[PDB]
This record gives structure tokens, C-alpha cells and sequence, in this order.
RNA sequence: GGGGGGAACCUGGGGAACUGAAACAUCUCAGUACCCAGAGGAGAGGAAAGAGAAAUCGACUCCCUGAGUAGCGGCGAGCGA
RNA sequence: UGGUUCGUGGAGCCAUGGGGGAAUCUGGGCGGACCACCGCCUAAGGCUAAGUACUCCGGGUGACCGAUAGCGCACCAGUAC
RNA sequence: GUAGGGAAACCGAGUCCGAACAGGGCGCAGCGGCCGCAAAGUCCGCGGCCGUGGACCCGAAACCGGGC
RNA sequence: GCUGGGGCUAGGAGUGAAAAGCUAACCGAGCCCGGAGAUAGCUGGUUCUCCCCGAAAUGACUUUAGGGUCAGCCUCAGGCG
RNA sequence: GUGGAGCCUGGGAGUGAGGGCGCGAGCGAUAACGUCCGCGUCCGAGCGCGGGAACAACCGAGACCGCCAGCUAAGGCCCCC
RNA sequence: ACCCGGUGAAAUUGAACUGGCCGUGAAGAUGCGGCCUACCCGUGGCAGGACGAAAAGACCCCGUGGAGCUUUACUGCAGCC
RNA sequence: UGAAAUACCACCCUGGCGCGGCUGGGGGCCUAACCCUCGGAUGGGGGGACAGCGCUUGGCGGGCAGUUUGACUGGGGCGGUCGCCUCCUAAAAGGUAACGGAGGCGCCCAAAGGUCCCCUCAGGCGGGACGGAAAUCCGCCGGAGAGCGCAAGGGUAGAAGGGGGCCUGACUGCGAGGCCUGCAAGCCGAGCAGGGGCGAAAGCCGGGCCUAGUGAACCGGUGGUCCCGUGUGGAAGGGCCAU
């Protein structure tokens, strides 16, 4: 039957309108006190995944 | 980080929103921190608390 | 008047496990397999104490679509209006 | 407790095994906890063709098989054993 | 498919973070002489491969249900 | 004590002067059919011809170590030059 | 330096049990057809060809086909030859 | 048992034109090398070899395989309070 | 006369007692539900509102049920080990293995952090009450053998070492460009803006001489934000920022 959306994927991540795909900065979800302000802001961004993970991850959003 | 090595907030002492989190040592610095920090609200120094975490 | 029978099909009463989660218990397989009661040439359901925002529609059943959407989920595997 | 996409979730709706237990339109249920406003609808009685499902049966047709194939069986087969 | 960005309200060739008109992330822009030709995209055929199904074929020991 | 005839008790159940013995010639859980094409990261097997190119047995991570994901290395199409 | 060189994008992989040898180390016993890395090589996939008596990986050499033609390589020239 | 008349199986079986030694070879060679021995074909016998036959090793390990059993493993259920 | 002042009647307190309403525990008894029994049964006898049984609460519970019970490994078990840092092995870039050789980390510091100013060690010789191998003092020599919180290495006095003053940059919003690299991570970072610290200034400051001192998601807590709010206004509950 047709695919099923991955809602693993889809709560994480976004499709751009390029086809990149685009998640949160992991690490800073706690221990957070003796990190530095340059370590929490710029994992307050978001990032871009690397070409292999991202076709895989693509594959799982088919409708998107 | 230990028992006596407490992790603590910073709470900026006029509009009372917690701006920074540190550490200290409870037997060596007993006394609540008071340091002035940049607050981002305010958007000027002020006085910040240790309060606790 | 009933009883018993009928290939599947139907409704109700009960109802697994392997399997999948690359172990496993919630979850899944699945209300499936199976057992049972009953129906009939079909059975069910059906004429709003409905839907849900359309200032609206207007019983039920069935197909397409809405839509793998909304959501549900050891927010896992997956499930899914 | 079950049913629903809803696995306790903010968990309503529908159903109900236990306990308590009303009212008759100035009555009641619902619109996803709850409350107000606003609107929808009339529970606790029953029936109701057609569209839908299936293929023991009959017929029509195959870019279906052609006796190790096609039904287990083209033949005295659910037989001999 | 023709618009993206943002958790979202929302804004929109931009938008999000931010106090910023700062910086950054993710985005925005055919060929020939009105015609042709090419093309975004989309539809159908074909083919490789992937997902769901037993999914290349044969093989357990076992588990479960109902009967004998 | 042995034995004929007539009976009763069965599958997580019987029966057992106890051996996990026996329950229709293999019982640490009978047989038949069904779930069912269970599942098997394992072993086996995998069918005409010609032409071109042509590996790997490493790294990282892995209830991972004879299995995987990504990278490395092969090949084809388009492009660059 | 125009090469089955390189680079960019995408389709299809397979491999993730290696093994001998040379050299450089660790482990072992200045043991093992031992073990573990590094550089290289060949076998793997060249168990096709010459030599080494025979013999995957030592020497010679990369087999498109055909010839009762020639030159060489390693190795050989007393006879088997 | 053997011979004649009658009837007449079996497992196994890649094909076989199936010798010894010393070697070599995946490390135990009828099958490769060197040497040696050897006319063709049967019958009764013996069991050293064909790593002889039989049984996809029970030991051992490996599989995120199974099953029986245990318990102050986990988590449920019956039963009891 | 005090805070309030008196005869008199309310309404309500305090705490106590009695008749009660209506219940909550105990205790005795009754019979008729319910149970047992009785030639006799619309009854008699015994038990008795208990027991049984329905719903629900918590507990005990291998009697049964479903399962789990790691890997590396000179076979497996047993032992050892599993992440991170330092050195060597490592073949003079980087990287490189073994159950090869040796050690450390799972912290700490409110100064041991920023900046300005000043200062310079260990050690040896000689000299000096208590005073020694070594306490403190004076002289001479003494490039770093000391020190830098803790392993080791690198680095270092032309300070990263010692002392003092003022401080909180142990910033907020970002971030050109890189190191490293399978991914995900990890690392370094000038520069611009905000509001500051020190300095006359040039400037420095986004913790610490440096390399260990650590943990992706999911689920949830807490502060803030005021973005979503299931017809509407709120609310429940989520999202975002912080932890
Ligand atoms: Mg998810
Ligand atoms: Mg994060
Ligand atoms: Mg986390
Ligand atoms: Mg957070
Ligand atoms: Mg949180
Ligand atoms: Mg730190
Ligand atoms: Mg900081
Ligand atoms: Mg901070
Ligand atoms: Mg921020
Ligand atoms: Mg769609
Ligand atoms: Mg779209
Ligand atoms: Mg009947
Ligand atoms: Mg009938
Ligand atoms: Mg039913
Ligand atoms: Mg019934
Ligand atoms: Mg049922
Ligand atoms: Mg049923
Ligand atoms: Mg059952
Ligand atoms: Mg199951
Ligand atoms: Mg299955
Ligand atoms: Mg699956
Ligand atoms: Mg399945
Ligand atoms: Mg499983
Ligand atoms: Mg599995
Ligand atoms: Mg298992
Ligand atoms: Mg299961
Ligand atoms: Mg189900
Ligand atoms: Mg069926
Ligand atoms: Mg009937
Ligand atoms: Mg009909
Ligand atoms: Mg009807
Ligand atoms: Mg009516
Ligand atoms: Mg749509
Ligand atoms: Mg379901
Ligand atoms: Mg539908
Ligand atoms: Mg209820
Ligand atoms: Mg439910
Ligand atoms: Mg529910
Ligand atoms: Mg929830
Ligand atoms: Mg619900
Ligand atoms: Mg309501
Ligand atoms: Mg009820
Ligand atoms: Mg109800
Ligand atoms: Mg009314
Ligand atoms: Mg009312
Ligand atoms: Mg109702
Ligand atoms: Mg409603
Ligand atoms: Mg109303
Ligand atoms: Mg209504
Ligand atoms: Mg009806
Ligand atoms: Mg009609
Ligand atoms: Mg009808
Ligand atoms: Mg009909
Ligand atoms: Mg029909
Ligand atoms: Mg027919
Ligand atoms: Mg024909
Ligand atoms: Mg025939
Ligand atoms: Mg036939
Ligand atoms: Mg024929
Ligand atoms: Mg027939
Ligand atoms: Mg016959
Ligand atoms: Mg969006
Ligand atoms: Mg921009
Ligand atoms: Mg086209
Ligand atoms: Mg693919
Ligand atoms: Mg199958
Ligand atoms: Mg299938
Ligand atoms: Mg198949
Ligand atoms: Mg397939
Ligand atoms: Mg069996
Ligand atoms: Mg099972
Ligand atoms: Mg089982
Ligand atoms: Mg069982
Ligand atoms: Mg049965
Ligand atoms: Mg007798
Ligand atoms: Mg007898
Ligand atoms: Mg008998
Ligand atoms: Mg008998
Ligand atoms: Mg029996
Ligand atoms: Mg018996
Ligand atoms: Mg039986
Ligand atoms: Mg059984
Ligand atoms: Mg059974
Ligand atoms: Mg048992
Ligand atoms: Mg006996
Ligand atoms: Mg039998
Ligand atoms: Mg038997
Ligand atoms: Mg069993
Ligand atoms: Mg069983
Ligand atoms: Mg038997
Ligand atoms: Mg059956
Ligand atoms: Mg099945
Ligand atoms: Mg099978
Ligand atoms: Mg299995
Ligand atoms: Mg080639
Ligand atoms: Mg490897
Ligand atoms: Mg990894
Ligand atoms: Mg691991
Ligand atoms: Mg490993
Ligand atoms: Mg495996
Ligand atoms: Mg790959
Ligand atoms: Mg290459
Ligand atoms: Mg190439
Ligand atoms: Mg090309
Ligand atoms: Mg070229
Ligand atoms: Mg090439
Ligand atoms: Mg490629
Ligand atoms: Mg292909
Ligand atoms: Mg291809
Ligand atoms: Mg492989
Ligand atoms: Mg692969
Ligand atoms: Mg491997
Ligand atoms: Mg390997
Ligand atoms: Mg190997
Ligand atoms: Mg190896
Ligand atoms: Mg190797
Ligand atoms: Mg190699
Ligand atoms: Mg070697
Ligand atoms: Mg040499
Ligand atoms: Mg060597
Ligand atoms: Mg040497
Ligand atoms: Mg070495
Ligand atoms: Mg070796
Ligand atoms: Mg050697
Ligand atoms: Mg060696
Ligand atoms: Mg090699
Ligand atoms: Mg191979
Ligand atoms: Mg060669
Ligand atoms: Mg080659
Ligand atoms: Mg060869
Ligand atoms: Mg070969
Ligand atoms: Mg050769
Ligand atoms: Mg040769
Ligand atoms: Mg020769
Ligand atoms: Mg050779
Ligand atoms: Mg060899
Ligand atoms: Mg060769
Ligand atoms: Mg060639
Ligand atoms: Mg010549
Ligand atoms: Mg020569
Ligand atoms: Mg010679
Ligand atoms: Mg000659
Ligand atoms: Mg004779
Ligand atoms: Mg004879
Ligand atoms: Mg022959
Ligand atoms: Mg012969
Ligand atoms: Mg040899
Ligand atoms: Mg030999
Ligand atoms: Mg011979
Ligand atoms: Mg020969
Ligand atoms: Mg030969
Ligand atoms: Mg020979
Ligand atoms: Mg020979
Ligand atoms: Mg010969
Ligand atoms: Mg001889
Ligand atoms: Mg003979
Ligand atoms: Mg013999
Ligand atoms: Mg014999
Ligand atoms: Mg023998
Ligand atoms: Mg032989
Ligand atoms: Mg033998
Ligand atoms: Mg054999
Ligand atoms: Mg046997
Ligand atoms: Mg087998
Ligand atoms: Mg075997
Ligand atoms: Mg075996
Ligand atoms: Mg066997
Ligand atoms: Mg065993
Ligand atoms: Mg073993
Ligand atoms: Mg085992
Ligand atoms: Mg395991
Ligand atoms: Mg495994
Ligand atoms: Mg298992
Ligand atoms: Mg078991
Ligand atoms: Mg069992
Ligand atoms: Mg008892
Ligand atoms: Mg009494
Ligand atoms: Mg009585
Ligand atoms: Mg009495
Ligand atoms: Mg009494
Ligand atoms: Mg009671
Ligand atoms: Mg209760
Ligand atoms: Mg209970
Ligand atoms: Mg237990
Ligand atoms: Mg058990
Ligand atoms: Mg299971
Ligand atoms: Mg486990
Ligand atoms: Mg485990
Ligand atoms: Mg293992
Ligand atoms: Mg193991
Ligand atoms: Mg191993
Ligand atoms: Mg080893
Ligand atoms: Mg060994
Ligand atoms: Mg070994
Ligand atoms: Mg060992
Ligand atoms: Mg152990
Ligand atoms: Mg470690
Ligand atoms: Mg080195
Ligand atoms: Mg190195
Ligand atoms: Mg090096
Ligand atoms: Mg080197
Ligand atoms: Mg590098
Ligand atoms: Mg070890
Ligand atoms: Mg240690
Ligand atoms: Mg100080
Ligand atoms: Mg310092
Ligand atoms: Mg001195
Ligand atoms: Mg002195
Ligand atoms: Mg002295
Ligand atoms: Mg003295
Ligand atoms: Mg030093
Ligand atoms: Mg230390
Ligand atoms: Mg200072
Ligand atoms: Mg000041
Ligand atoms: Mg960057
Ligand atoms: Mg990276
Ligand atoms: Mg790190
Ligand atoms: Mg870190
Ligand atoms: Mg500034
Ligand atoms: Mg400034
Ligand atoms: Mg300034
Ligand atoms: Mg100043
Ligand atoms: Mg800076
Ligand atoms: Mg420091
Ligand atoms: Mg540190
Ligand atoms: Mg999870
Ligand atoms: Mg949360
Ligand atoms: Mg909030
Ligand atoms: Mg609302
Ligand atoms: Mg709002
Ligand atoms: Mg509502
Ligand atoms: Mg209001
Ligand atoms: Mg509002
Ligand atoms: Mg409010
Ligand atoms: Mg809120
Ligand atoms: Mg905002
Ligand atoms: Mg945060
Ligand atoms: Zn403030």
C-alpha cells in the first residue's frame, strides 16, 4: 500500500525549499550550567545535515 | 559539580528574570553570589542574585 | 411455531500465538485465526438527544476523495480517523 | 472498563459491570477538562425497500493450463491406500 | 506544481534569531528572427532500485487455537 | 498375585510403589487440522550467449563482532576540462 | 604529465573471514605455515603461461583469436630434456 | 559358508582406464613430481587403505534460535488475606 | 471606672451538662433477608445480619504465565576489560593494532577569574640567639634544574610563576574563516552591536598556561516568555527562551 510518513522525521526536521534538510543543534537539551554562552547559542540554530543522512531522512518524509 | 559544589542561577535583581547559571563552592563561598551582570531585558548591568536552581 | 442443513458472504457473543518492535513486558500481529449463537438471499445499519463552525448540513448503507492528512505512539516499531 | 486516531493524556463523546440517583420543555443530551456566552439536537420503544457482500448453482468470455500443467480428481476420487 | 521563512501568531521575495536599518540561517533572478525553439512542472509508457506484503526458493526446533 | 469382559480420568492435562515413566512402535509437554508461505542476521540452491569496465576483506559506530549504517574502494549517466 | 587520469552531481552495487612474501616495530622464546599494526607486493580475482622436480602468492611475465614463422625473459645447454 | 538346478534383494554409487616408495601438495595422494614395480580376467578368503558406509557432531562454540526446570531476576495472573 | 461599666431584653461566643434530631465506632440481644438442616416444608430447628456472593482498595503470592539473564576474548567459562586524558610502541606530516609497556580523570577555583601596576625562582657556598638537613635574616654565586591546584607531555621568568589595587568579560545579540571529521559531535576564532571592567594610553577582557574533569534523544520538573487555545471570551494543556 502507499508509504507512511516517518513521524519520527517529521517532528525533527524540515525539508528546504532546495531539498536540503534542516534540524535543531543537539546537546543542549540539559547540563547546561558550565557551558559556555558561545556553546548555547550557537547550538540555539539550526543546522544542515550531511548529504547521506539527509537523502535517508528525505526517503521517510515521501509526502512532503 | 558535587554536593558542596552546588550549580546556581543568577537572577537579575530589578525585573527578577534568572539571566545566567553558574556554580560555587557552598563551603567556601557560603554567602549568596551577588554579581553584576548584563541583563537582556533591563539591557543595562545590574546586580544579579544566586537563587537557587 | 421451533429443532436440522447450506460453498463462501453477514451480524452478535467469546477470542489467541508465532511474528514485528533486529532482545522484551506497554505496543504489534488483531478483534485477525479459531470457537459459538443467529440471520438470510443477502446480513448489518437507518429517519438525529447526528455532525461541528460551514452564519451550515440534513436517515442509513456503499465507491472515489479528503489522506497516510488530523492525530495516536515504550512520540519506538508502528497505528491511523 | 470497552469503543474511537486517542496507549491516562488537558480526555471530552459513545457503551456499561458497581455504588449513589433526578426531572417532563422554566425538561434534558451535545459542541474535547471546566465556566460563561452562543448555537445544534431531542436519550432511556420498535420497524423500514434500494445502492453493498459472497459464489454451492447456471451461462458468457480469456495476450488462462493443456495430463509432472490445470481443481486433490479430464479416467468410477475425496476412491485405492 | 505555481513562495518562502517561522515552534507559532504572523509576515512575504523574503522571513527567522535580534534592540539593530548589524551579522547570519533557510529562501528570491533560457535560446534564436510578435513568432518559433527550448524549458519549471505534470501526465502516461518503459527500466534500475527502495518501502509495505511470504517479496528469490526450499528448510527448522518451537508458539497458539480448535478438535481426535 | 495374575487375567477376560464392562467402564472412568488427557495434553500444562491425566496417570505414575517416582524412571520426567506412560498417555496408540521416537513424550522435559501426544496427535490432527488450522494461524501458516510462523520466523531462520543461518546452511543450501539460483537456469541462454557475447562485449566493456572491475572491487573489498579497511576506518568509525553498533547487546556489535561470521549481521548492519555511513565512509573507503567498483560501475553507469550527465557535467567540468 | 591527455590518462579506462582528475573533479562535480546523481543511479546500481559488492566488500566490511583475507592470505603469503619483503622490509619496519610490538607481542612470543633474537619459537611457529604464530599473533598484531605500518609501507610495499603478489595471490585473492592471473589454481592462464615459462622457470623453480612436483607446488595460490619465489624468479620471469599481465593470456582478443589464428600460424608446422622470428627475437627474448627467468632459467638453462652430459643423457631423461 | 562352498558347488549344481530354481527364485532373487540391499544400503551405496561424480565419473574411473582405481599399484609401491620417497617427496610435494589445504599440513596423511590410486589421480601431482621422481623413481620402482606391473601381461588380461575372475573365484574362495583377510580386513590395512579408499581420511571406507550409516546419521547436515550429541561434545565444543556461535545464533541478540527453542524448549524443560529453578529462584530473595523482572513483570503479570490464579488463589488467599 | 477602666481598653470596655453595670438594672433590662436580644443575637452570638467560651466551655460544660441534660432531652433530643441525624450519624461514627464498640457491646449485648432479636428475626425476617442470606446459609445449614427437619418423613412433616405459606411450617419447625440452628447459624444470623455474620457467612456467602457483586463492585472496589491495598497486600501476600514460582502454584502458574510471558520473558530477560551484554560484549571483547589466541575456544568458551572463570579472571581482566569497556568512556575520557598523558607518554611510548608509531617506521622524523597526519593517522595506525594487540588481553603490548606506564600513569591519570568522573574534579576543582568567587579567585585559582578580568585588567592595571610592581616583583623573580630552585639550589649551592659564607655569615646569624632560641634554630636543627630544612623555619626567619644578610652577602656572593646561580637561564632556569623552581613554580604553574591534581597524571603526563608540551609550554613558560622578555611569565603562564609571586604580591597588590580596582573589579565580575565565569558578558548579551551574533559571527567572517578555519581545525578535525563517516554521521553526530568536538575545537579555535578575528570582527560588528549592546551595556560594562581595568588602563593616562596603546589596548586587554566572551573564565582559568594548555591538552582529562563527561552523557545524544525520549519523558518530566522549575523560572521567564505571552506564541497556540478545538463555535466565542477565558481556562486546561502545549510551543518558545533559560535551567
Ligand atoms: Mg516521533
Ligand atoms: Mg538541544
Ligand atoms: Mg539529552
Ligand atoms: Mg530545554
Ligand atoms: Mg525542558
Ligand atoms: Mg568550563
Ligand atoms: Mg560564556
Ligand atoms: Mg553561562
Ligand atoms: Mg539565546
Ligand atoms: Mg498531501
Ligand atoms: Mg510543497
Ligand atoms: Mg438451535
Ligand atoms: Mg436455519
Ligand atoms: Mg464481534
Ligand atoms: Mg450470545
Ligand atoms: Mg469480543
Ligand atoms: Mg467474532
Ligand atoms: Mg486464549
Ligand atoms: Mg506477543
Ligand atoms: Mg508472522
Ligand atoms: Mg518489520
Ligand atoms: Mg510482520
Ligand atoms: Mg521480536
Ligand atoms: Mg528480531
Ligand atoms: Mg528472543
Ligand atoms: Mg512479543
Ligand atoms: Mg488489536
Ligand atoms: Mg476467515
Ligand atoms: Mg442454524
Ligand atoms: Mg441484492
Ligand atoms: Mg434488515
Ligand atoms: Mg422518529
Ligand atoms: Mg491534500
Ligand atoms: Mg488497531
Ligand atoms: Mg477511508
Ligand atoms: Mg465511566
Ligand atoms: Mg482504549
Ligand atoms: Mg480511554
Ligand atoms: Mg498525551
Ligand atoms: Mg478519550
Ligand atoms: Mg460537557
Ligand atoms: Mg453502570
Ligand atoms: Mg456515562
Ligand atoms: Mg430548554
Ligand atoms: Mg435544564
Ligand atoms: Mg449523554
Ligand atoms: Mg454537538
Ligand atoms: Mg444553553
Ligand atoms: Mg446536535
Ligand atoms: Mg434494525
Ligand atoms: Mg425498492
Ligand atoms: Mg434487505
Ligand atoms: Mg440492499
Ligand atoms: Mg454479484
Ligand atoms: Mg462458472
Ligand atoms: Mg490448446
Ligand atoms: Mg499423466
Ligand atoms: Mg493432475
Ligand atoms: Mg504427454
Ligand atoms: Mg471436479
Ligand atoms: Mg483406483
Ligand atoms: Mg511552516
Ligand atoms: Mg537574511
Ligand atoms: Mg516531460
Ligand atoms: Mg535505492
Ligand atoms: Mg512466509
Ligand atoms: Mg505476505
Ligand atoms: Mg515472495
Ligand atoms: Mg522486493
Ligand atoms: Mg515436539
Ligand atoms: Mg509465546
Ligand atoms: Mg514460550
Ligand atoms: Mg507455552
Ligand atoms: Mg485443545
Ligand atoms: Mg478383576
Ligand atoms: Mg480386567
Ligand atoms: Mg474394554
Ligand atoms: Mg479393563
Ligand atoms: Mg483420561
Ligand atoms: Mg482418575
Ligand atoms: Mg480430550
Ligand atoms: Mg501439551
Ligand atoms: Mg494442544
Ligand atoms: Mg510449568
Ligand atoms: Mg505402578
Ligand atoms: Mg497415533
Ligand atoms: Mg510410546
Ligand atoms: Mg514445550
Ligand atoms: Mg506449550
Ligand atoms: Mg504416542
Ligand atoms: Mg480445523
Ligand atoms: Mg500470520
Ligand atoms: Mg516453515
Ligand atoms: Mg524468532
Ligand atoms: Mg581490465
Ligand atoms: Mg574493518
Ligand atoms: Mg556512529
Ligand atoms: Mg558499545
Ligand atoms: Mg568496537
Ligand atoms: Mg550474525
Ligand atoms: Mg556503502
Ligand atoms: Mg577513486
Ligand atoms: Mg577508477
Ligand atoms: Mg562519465
Ligand atoms: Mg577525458
Ligand atoms: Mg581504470
Ligand atoms: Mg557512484
Ligand atoms: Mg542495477
Ligand atoms: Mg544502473
Ligand atoms: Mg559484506
Ligand atoms: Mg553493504
Ligand atoms: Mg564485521
Ligand atoms: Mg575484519
Ligand atoms: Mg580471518
Ligand atoms: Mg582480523
Ligand atoms: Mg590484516
Ligand atoms: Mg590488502
Ligand atoms: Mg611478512
Ligand atoms: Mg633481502
Ligand atoms: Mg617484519
Ligand atoms: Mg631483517
Ligand atoms: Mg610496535
Ligand atoms: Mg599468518
Ligand atoms: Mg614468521
Ligand atoms: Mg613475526
Ligand atoms: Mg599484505
Ligand atoms: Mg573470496
Ligand atoms: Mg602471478
Ligand atoms: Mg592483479
Ligand atoms: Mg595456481
Ligand atoms: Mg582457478
Ligand atoms: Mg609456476
Ligand atoms: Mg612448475
Ligand atoms: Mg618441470
Ligand atoms: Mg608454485
Ligand atoms: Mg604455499
Ligand atoms: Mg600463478
Ligand atoms: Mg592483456
Ligand atoms: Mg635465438
Ligand atoms: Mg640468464
Ligand atoms: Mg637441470
Ligand atoms: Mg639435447
Ligand atoms: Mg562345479
Ligand atoms: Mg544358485
Ligand atoms: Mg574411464
Ligand atoms: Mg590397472
Ligand atoms: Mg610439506
Ligand atoms: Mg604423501
Ligand atoms: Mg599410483
Ligand atoms: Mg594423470
Ligand atoms: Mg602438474
Ligand atoms: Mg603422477
Ligand atoms: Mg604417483
Ligand atoms: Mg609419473
Ligand atoms: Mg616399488
Ligand atoms: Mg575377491
Ligand atoms: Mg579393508
Ligand atoms: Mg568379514
Ligand atoms: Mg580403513
Ligand atoms: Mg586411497
Ligand atoms: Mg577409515
Ligand atoms: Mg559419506
Ligand atoms: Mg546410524
Ligand atoms: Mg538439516
Ligand atoms: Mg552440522
Ligand atoms: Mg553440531
Ligand atoms: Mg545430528
Ligand atoms: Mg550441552
Ligand atoms: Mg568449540
Ligand atoms: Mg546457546
Ligand atoms: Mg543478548
Ligand atoms: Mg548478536
Ligand atoms: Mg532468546
Ligand atoms: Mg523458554
Ligand atoms: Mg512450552
Ligand atoms: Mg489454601
Ligand atoms: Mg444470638
Ligand atoms: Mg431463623
Ligand atoms: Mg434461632
Ligand atoms: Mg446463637
Ligand atoms: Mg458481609
Ligand atoms: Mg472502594
Ligand atoms: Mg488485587
Ligand atoms: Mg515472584
Ligand atoms: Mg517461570
Ligand atoms: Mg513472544
Ligand atoms: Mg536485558
Ligand atoms: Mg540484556
Ligand atoms: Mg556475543
Ligand atoms: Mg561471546
Ligand atoms: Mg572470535
Ligand atoms: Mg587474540
Ligand atoms: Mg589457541
Ligand atoms: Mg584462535
Ligand atoms: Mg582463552
Ligand atoms: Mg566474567
Ligand atoms: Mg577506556
Ligand atoms: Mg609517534
Ligand atoms: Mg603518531
Ligand atoms: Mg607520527
Ligand atoms: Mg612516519
Ligand atoms: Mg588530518
Ligand atoms: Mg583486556
Ligand atoms: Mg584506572
Ligand atoms: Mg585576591
Ligand atoms: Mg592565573
Ligand atoms: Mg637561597
Ligand atoms: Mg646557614
Ligand atoms: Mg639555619
Ligand atoms: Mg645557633
Ligand atoms: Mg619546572
Ligand atoms: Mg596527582
Ligand atoms: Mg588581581
Ligand atoms: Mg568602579
Ligand atoms: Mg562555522
Ligand atoms: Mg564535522
Ligand atoms: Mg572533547
Ligand atoms: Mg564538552
Ligand atoms: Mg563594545
Ligand atoms: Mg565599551
Ligand atoms: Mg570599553
Ligand atoms: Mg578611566
Ligand atoms: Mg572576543
Ligand atoms: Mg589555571
Ligand atoms: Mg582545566
Ligand atoms: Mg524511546
Ligand atoms: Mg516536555
Ligand atoms: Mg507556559
Ligand atoms: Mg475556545
Ligand atoms: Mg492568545
Ligand atoms: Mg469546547
Ligand atoms: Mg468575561
Ligand atoms: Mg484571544
Ligand atoms: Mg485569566
Ligand atoms: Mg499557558
Ligand atoms: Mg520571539
Ligand atoms: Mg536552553
Ligand atoms: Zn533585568
Amino acid at each position: 500500500p502507499k508509504m507512511k510518513t516517518h513521524k519520527g522525521a517529521k517532528k525533527r526536521v524540515k525539508i528546504t525549499a532546495s531539498g536540503k534538510v534542516v534540524a535543531m543543534k543537539t546537546g543542549k537539551r540539559h547540563l547546561n550550567w558550565q557551558k559556555s554562552g558561545k556553546e548555547i547559542r550557537q547550538k540555539g540554530r539550526k543546522f544542515v545535515l550531511a548529504k547521506p543522512e539527509a537523502e535517508r531522512i528525505k526517503l521517510l518524509l515521501p509526502y512532503e | 559539580a558535587s554536593e558542596v559544589r552546588i550549580k546556581l542561577l543568577l537572577e537579575c535583581t530589578e525585573c527578577k528574570r534568572r539571566n545566567y547559571a553558574t556554580e560555587k563552592n557552598k563551603r567556601n563561598t557560603p554567602n549568596k553570589l551577588e554579581l553584576r551582570k548584563y541583563c537582556p531585558w533591563c539591557r543595562k548591568h545590574t546586580v544579579h542574585r544566586e537563587v537557587k536552581i
